[PDB]
């Protein structure tokens, strides 16, 4: 089976800064990669399609990339509606496993 | 703008035939290249998928632990589908979500989530 | 269909007659079923050529147009009394397409 | 002063309709749709001006509908291949691009067939197929074939399908010559990927098309006017082997040498077709340059063709850059991006050589112009000879005020 | 059905020329079968909407309804000689269930 | 056809309600087919039948004869609202060739004057 | 205060009509009738009070005919046994009922076969057949079998089946809850004496029905709840020898030791089921006692049923007084209550073991309390389940006065 995991569980950062996230795959899936926003509550959204194709209606402070296995998306501004939960997840075939999922903190 | 509503039972008892109904509001259940995704997503981990249902040729898909408790129906009126899930027990519990996914232009055969539900609590008891 | 039989006589008898009123199975029954639409599609044919007149179906109707010295006039002993159709018919079998000519012209002015 | 009706009032509204199937005389395996071919009744209005939008048409979704529909009652009656996930044994071949096949051994409770290299999943010697479990692999039926025959769609009663003659005419836009048919041409529609291969022509000059021509999302196509010959060859023998499980059609091996399947295009005609079409790629001013698509898996970078039941797939990017083109054939494929469910699509014995022409081409607008083919969608290729039909429903059932005594 | 050609056309002479007026084999027959009880259907359906307003059919029926000059009131040259029925169809657009409604309550009357 | 939903109701609602208003396979589409003819030269049957009466279409045509106070009691005020065609099917059982016969006559008579 | 007239109306006027065939996907012996297995389409109809009465029914007149129809001209292309008069020489054979089976020989223009005693004559050595001259004998045709099978009833245009879903309510009353219904349930139809084995079953409490419940002539029967597991078994092995006359298809020799062919009949649910009905059968006053049949010929006074198109005739007399069962088995039947003509129906090679159930029980009241079960009338075991059933014509054509002009 595809298995998807995740590291690190979790970090901290402040207002403003760059946070990155890193996730990693069992064989390589070349692009076929997506990420996903999850706030606290209700349903998540979409965030980046494809590891390298932006949403429409999504600001440019997103930016990702990464090709075969390894994958890392980074962050360059860190606003007061960006406090939520990340989650990597693969669709090269079924089924269609999600990541870990990880959080931020605020010191 | 596309709005994904779903109902059904608040609390469910365990060993019996659970049964869920989303309701898709603006576009086609026919659309062009969809798919009528069924996901959970329990506290403590991320979401997992159960399955999916094709927009035209009625064909489906399931996880590769979920089989033979699993059968997504769905129809031409109401513009709605539901879904049919056998074996509850203690395990599918949390709340549920019935998203759409759009095909990917760079690749065929991607498939990725855009649209998303609210989110129904399925609660599990005595 | 079928009315046939009140012919010969007089058409007084006739209007009260009238007034008073495998697979080689499947395809017998698509021939049959094809036959009997053909035949509802003549009827609704006729229906709606008796309709366009003003007279809207039924039996008997009343058309407001007069009748003409010039179409064999007689008297009314003459033809409701010691004929039937046969010779009728012959006899107005000349200028028969002017006659429903004039007859749809002349209600379509009573309607307007 | 009155209030009146009036019937048969030759009047019409947009609504949606169920429309049903058409075909000549015979004797996409038909076997389902009337054949039925009666006297093509053509009336051409005047003063007539209907908008037309064949983007937003409704009976493109029920032809797919129709088709997908009759693809799955097709392959219904057909034998599954789910108990196959027994581990082969891959070996290698039995003079370049030698090692895109190896034959492969399987139990069966021992027979062997020729499986190509990208068939089966590079498992790290054993190998196994690209999708045994999660994913159900269904064989077409030999009994039947799915070439392109030409059809034609007609609307039942209460509703008809407006005809537009005008040959400068876009999608979008109104309509002045319009006219009133019952039923389509002789449309001879087929699957393609960045190519549109038999289809209707287009006189006049070069014509284009697009829903907003600013989003690069957008697919843009252009339907051609000179036809360019398009035959290629397929230089290989192969054979034929049954094993009992459930026939299992498939190769059993080589007689002779291998071969990759390749062959040369027109140049003269190709460069024609380029420089026409650069002609009016300027407008709508900024300088044009050609380039091949971004990435991604196969069928979506490379021209993927049909040719009498047999898939082909050739590198075409050196075409959109600065003629040979280098092909490869797999058995394998996933029709409509279905997921879970595949498609065997088993060979045929002998060499295969069809006939075909160009009637249109797919270019996808790339932001950040080169202008880059791809998509990937069949919607626009079967919308690309259904721009000149429209259905619509008639009510006469008209109201005009007039002094009625 | 099939009548329009009249279309885009003065409503006079539109007026006019509406006064003036193995298996291969048992599929074809079947589906043209079905297209002709489909198209009998749809004639009965419309002579018993054009029947149950109180006209029985004809061409041309004059009701007992008056008009009302709520409902875009112009000359009757305005309309009858200057443009086709779409321009008529779009108008009468904004209140067609109106005008049935008020038609279908005046025949019951009689 | 199928306007039985309406039954055992008040007439009301029901006057409403229309005043709104391989083989195996051919062989199921062939008896559909077959039995919505039948009910089409049905209703045309029925049609005819009341176009005899002076009744062409115009579903909802009242007469050409007033009614009596012989054949039966009671109003609009407590017919209409809470009864069926129950009562009125069993009271017309009575004098039912009657009542199609009175009216045939009446309307030729109109059709004479 | 005027005449109206009005179409579309719901009124239904009881009348007399038939039924067409229908049945579910296939491929008692069929091939006179069309498969259709539509959706169930049922429409509520609330606030209707109809009354039902199942004894003076034509539908289930009208169903006799056509099966009785069916079976006549299903017989008719089998062979006549008309000239097999010859005198026959039975002998003994050689662990009860050993002079039940005797060896009888026919000259036939020589030949021998085993007969039955109780299936001949004792002419009083020489023997004769059962009826030979003023009754005729034809035999069933083996290439088709006359097997249970489920099928429906469906009504044309112009008239409607109305299903009572009050489970209690008996044949006579009034029905609250009644619905239209187009088609008619999976019915199995089956023949049997004394008993209803395959049918319908109903739910809540157990039920009785009759038409008067005081003259002592009318049957009465109890529809069951619980389903009584009866299979039975038929230990003998036979064999098959044909006799050109013209084939004679029947049984040569025997082949085996001869054993008791007997029912397993359960105690427990047994006398669960008698104490359920008697529970019941005890009101309507004074005691109630269980005594078996009057007497009169065979197939009256004992069960009668089918197994695979073979006739067991069980004694069931120590059932109904106080569980193995004795059987007896014969071939050559009077069916239908037919004098003149009869059926050979020759038996299977090999052991028939089959599956049913019990859904009723036929009562009938003693003169002079004592139920004793018999009545002989099969009417009653095909009404068992089409109570819930009617024919019906409808008429939209109301009547009502108000105003006019
Ligand atoms: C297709 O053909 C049309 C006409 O030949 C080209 O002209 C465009 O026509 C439209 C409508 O007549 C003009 O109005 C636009 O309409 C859209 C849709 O309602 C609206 O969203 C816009 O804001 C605008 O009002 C349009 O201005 C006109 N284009 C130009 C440049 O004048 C059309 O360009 C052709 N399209 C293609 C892709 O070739
Ligand atoms: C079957 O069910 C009915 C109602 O649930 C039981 O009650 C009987 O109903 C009838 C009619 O509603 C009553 O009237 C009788 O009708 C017959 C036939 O018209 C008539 O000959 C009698 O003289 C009498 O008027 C009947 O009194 C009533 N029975 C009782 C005891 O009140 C009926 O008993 C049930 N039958 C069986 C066999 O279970
Ligand atoms: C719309 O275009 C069609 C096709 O060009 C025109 O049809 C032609 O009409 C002329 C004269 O009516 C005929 O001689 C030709 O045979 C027709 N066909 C072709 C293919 O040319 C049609 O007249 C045009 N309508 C309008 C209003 O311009
Ligand atoms: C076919 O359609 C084109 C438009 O696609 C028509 O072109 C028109 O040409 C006139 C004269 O140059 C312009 O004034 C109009 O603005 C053009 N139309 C549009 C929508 O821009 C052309 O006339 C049409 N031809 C026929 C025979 O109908
Ligand atoms: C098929 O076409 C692709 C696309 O052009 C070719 O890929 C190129 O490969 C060369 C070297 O192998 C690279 O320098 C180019 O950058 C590649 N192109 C792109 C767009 O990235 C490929 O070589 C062709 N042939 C085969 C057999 O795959
Ligand atoms: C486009 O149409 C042509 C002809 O209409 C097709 O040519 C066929 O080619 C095969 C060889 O593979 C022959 O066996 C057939 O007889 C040809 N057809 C006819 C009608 O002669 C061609 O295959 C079509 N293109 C595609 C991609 O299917
Ligand atoms: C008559 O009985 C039937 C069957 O019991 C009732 O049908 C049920 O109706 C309920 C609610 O309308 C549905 O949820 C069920 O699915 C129906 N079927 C069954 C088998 O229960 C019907 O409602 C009853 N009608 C009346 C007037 O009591
Ligand atoms: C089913 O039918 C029975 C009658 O067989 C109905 O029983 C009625 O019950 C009420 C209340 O006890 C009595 O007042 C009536 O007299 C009974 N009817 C008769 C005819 O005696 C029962 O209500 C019906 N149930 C449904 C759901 O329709
Ligand atoms: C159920 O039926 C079987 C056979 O139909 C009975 O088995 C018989 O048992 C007796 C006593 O043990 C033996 O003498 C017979 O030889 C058995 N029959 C056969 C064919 O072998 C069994 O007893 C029955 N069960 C009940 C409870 O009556
Ligand atoms: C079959 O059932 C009958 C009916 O009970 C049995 O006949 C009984 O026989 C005994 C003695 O043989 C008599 O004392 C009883 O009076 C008879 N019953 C009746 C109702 O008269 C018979 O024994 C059973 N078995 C066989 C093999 O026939
Ligand atoms: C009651 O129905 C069952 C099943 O519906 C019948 O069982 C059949 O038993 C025979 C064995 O003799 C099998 O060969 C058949 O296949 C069974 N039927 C089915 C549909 O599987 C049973 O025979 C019926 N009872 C009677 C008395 O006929
Ligand atoms: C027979 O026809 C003649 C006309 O040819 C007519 O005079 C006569 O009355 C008819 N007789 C009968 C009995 O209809
Ligand atoms: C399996 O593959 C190996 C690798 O070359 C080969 O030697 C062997 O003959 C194959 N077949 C078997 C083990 O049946
Ligand atoms: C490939 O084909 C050769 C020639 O027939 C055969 O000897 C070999 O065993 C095949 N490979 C496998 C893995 O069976
Ligand atoms: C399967 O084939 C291999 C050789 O390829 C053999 O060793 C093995 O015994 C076979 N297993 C069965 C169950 O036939
Ligand atoms: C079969 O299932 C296993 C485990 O679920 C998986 O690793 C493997 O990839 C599947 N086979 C194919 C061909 O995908
Ligand atoms: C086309 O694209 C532009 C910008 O990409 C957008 O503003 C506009 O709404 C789109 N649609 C139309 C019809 O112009
Ligand atoms: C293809 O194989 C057949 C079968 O042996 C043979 O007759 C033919 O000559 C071969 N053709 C080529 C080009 O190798
Ligand atoms: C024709 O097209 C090819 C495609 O790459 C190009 O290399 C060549 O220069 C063109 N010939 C011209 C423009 O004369
Ligand atoms: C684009 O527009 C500018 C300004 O009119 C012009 O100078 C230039 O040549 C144009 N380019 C093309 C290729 O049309
Ligand atoms: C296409 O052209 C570019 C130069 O712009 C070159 O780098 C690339 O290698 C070419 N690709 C092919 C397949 O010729
Ligand atoms: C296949 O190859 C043979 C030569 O072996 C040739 O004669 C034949 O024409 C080829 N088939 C096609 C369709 O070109
Ligand atoms: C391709 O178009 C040319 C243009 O005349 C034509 O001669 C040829 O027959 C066409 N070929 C096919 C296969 O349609
Ligand atoms: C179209 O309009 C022009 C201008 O009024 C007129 O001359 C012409 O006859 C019209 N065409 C038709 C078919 O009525
Ligand atoms: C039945 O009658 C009751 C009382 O008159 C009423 O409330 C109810 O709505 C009626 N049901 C129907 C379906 O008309
Ligand atoms: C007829 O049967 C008797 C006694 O079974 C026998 O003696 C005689 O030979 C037979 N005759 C023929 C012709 O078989
Ligand atoms: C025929 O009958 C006689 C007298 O009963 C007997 O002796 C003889 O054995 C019988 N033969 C046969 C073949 O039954
Ligand atoms: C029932 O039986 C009694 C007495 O046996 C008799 O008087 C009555 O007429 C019979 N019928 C009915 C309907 O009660
Ligand atoms: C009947 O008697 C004959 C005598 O020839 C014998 O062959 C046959 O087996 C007997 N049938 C039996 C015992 O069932
Ligand atoms: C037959 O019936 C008996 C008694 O009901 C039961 O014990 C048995 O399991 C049944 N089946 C068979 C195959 O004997
Ligand atoms: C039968 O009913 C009568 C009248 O109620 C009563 O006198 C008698 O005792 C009852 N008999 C029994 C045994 O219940
Ligand atoms: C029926 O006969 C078969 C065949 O010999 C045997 O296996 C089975 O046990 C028998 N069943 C009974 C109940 O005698
Ligand atoms: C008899 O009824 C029981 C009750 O549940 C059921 O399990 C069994 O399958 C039935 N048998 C037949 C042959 O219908």
């Amino acid at each position: 089976d595809i298995q998807m995991t995740q590291s690190p569980s979790s970090l901290s950062a402040s207002v403003g800064d760059t946070v990155t996230i890193t996730c990693r795959a069992s064989q390589s899936i070349s692009t076929w990669l997506a990420w996903y926003q999850q706030k606290p509550g209700k349903a998540p959204k979409v965030l980046i399609y494809s590891a390298s194709i932006l949403q429409s209606g999504v600001p440019s402070r997103f930016r990702g990339s990464g090709s075969g296995s390894d994958f890392t998306l980074t962050i360059g501004s860190l606003q007061i509606e960006d406090f939520a939960t990340y989650f990597c997840q693969q669709y090269t075939g079924s089924p269609f496993t999600f990541g870990g999922g990880t959080k931020v903190e605020i010191k | 703008q596309v709005q994904l509503q779903e109902s059904g039972p608040g609390v469910v008892k365990p060993s019996e035939t659970l049964s869920l109904t989303c309701a898709v509001s603006g576009d086609s259940i026919k659309s062009a290249y969809q798919y009528w995704n069924w996901i959970r997503q329990p506290r403590g981990k991320g979401p997992e998928w159960i399955g999916g249902v094709y927009s035209s040729s009625d064909s489906t898909a399931y996880n590769p632990s979920l089989e033979s408790r699993v059968s997504i129906s769905r129809d031409t009126s109401n513009n709605r589908f539901s879904l049919n899930l056998r074996s509850v027990t203690a395990t599918d519990t949390a709340t549920y979500f019935c998203a759409r996914s759009v095909r990917d232009s760079r690749g065929w055969g991607r498939y990725f989530l855009d649209t998303w539900g609210q989110g129904l609590l399925v609660t599990v008891s005595s | 269909l079928g009315f046939l039989g009140a012919a010969g006589s007089t058409m007084g008898a006739a209007s009260n007659t009238l007034t008073v009123q495998m697979l080689q199975l499947g395809v017998w029954g698509f021939k049959q079923l094809q036959a009997r639409v053909l035949a509802i599609e003549r009827y609704l044919e006729v229906q709606q050529l008796l309709g366009i007149w003003g007279c809207s179906g039924k039996l008997i109707c009343c058309t407001a147009v007069p009748w003409n010295s010039s179409w064999s006039n007689k008297s009314q002993e003459d033809i409701w009394d010691n004929m039937t159709w046969m010779q009728w018919d012959r006899e107005i079998g000349n200028y028969t397409d002017t006659i429903y000519r004039l007859l749809e012209e002349s209600q379509f002015q009573q309607e307007i | 002063l009155w209030v009146t009706v009036y019937y048969g009032v030759p009047v019409w509204k947009e609504a949606k309709t169920t429309l049903f199937c058409a075909s000549d005389a015979k004797a996409w395996a038909t076997h389902a749709c009337v054949p039925t071919d009666p006297n093509p009744q053509e009336m051409v209005l005047e003063n007539v001006t209907e908008n037309f939008n064949m983007w937003k048409n409704d009976m493109v979704d029920q032809m797919h509908e129709d088709i997908i529909s009759l693809w799955d009652q097709s392959l219904k009656p057909c034998v599954k291949l789910t108990p196959l996930c027994v581990t082969l044994n891959c070996t290698n071949v039995n003079n370049n691009m030698k090692e895109e096949m190896k034959n492969c051994s399987f139990n069966t409770t021992k027979e062997y067939a020729l499986f190509y290299r990208l068939d089966i999943v590079p498992l790290n010697s054993e190998y196994r197929l690209i999708n045994c479990n999660t994913s159900t692999i269904t064989q077409i039926c030999p009994k039947v074939s799915f070439d392109p025959i030409p059809i034609h769609y007609c609307a039942p009663a209460g509703y008809a399908i407006l005809k537009c003659n005008n040959k400068t005419f876009n999608g979008t836009g109104p309509c002045n010559n319009v006219s009133t048919v019952q039923c389509t041409h002789g449309i001879k529609p087929v699957v393609s990927t960045q190519l549109l291969l038999n289809g209707s022509l287009a006189e006049e000059e070069i014509i284009i098309r697009s829903e907003n021509l600013t989003d690069n999302a957008k697919t843009i196509i252009v339907h051609l006017n000179e036809s360019v010959e398009i035959n290629c060859t397929r230089p290989n023998n192969m054979t034929r082997k049954s094993i009992r499980i459930q026939t299992f059609y498939a190769l059993g091996d080589i007689i002779g040498d291998i071969r990759q399947p390749h062959c040369n295009i027109s140049e003269a005609k190709w460069n024609k077709t380029l420089q026409r079409v650069k002609k009016k790629l300027k407008e709508h001013n900024k300088t044009i340059k050609f380039a091949p698509s971004s990435g991604g898996d196969l069928e979506i970078t490379t021209h993927s063709f049909n040719c009498r039941g047999e898939f082909f797939y050739c590198n075409t990017s050196k075409l959109f850059n600065s003629i040979t083109l280098p092909c490869r054939i797999k058995q394998i494929i996933n029709m409509w991006q279905e997921v879970g469910r595949a498609m065997y699509a088993p060979p045929i014995a002998g060499n295969i050589t069809c006939k075909s022409n160009i009637t249109g081409l797919l270019l996808t607008r790339d932001g950040g112009e080169t202008f880059r083919p791809g998509g990937g969608d069949m919607r626009d290729n079967w919308r690309s000879e259904l721009y000149k039909y429209k259905v619509v429903e008639i009510k006469p059932l008209g109201i005009a005020p007039t002094k009625c005594k």
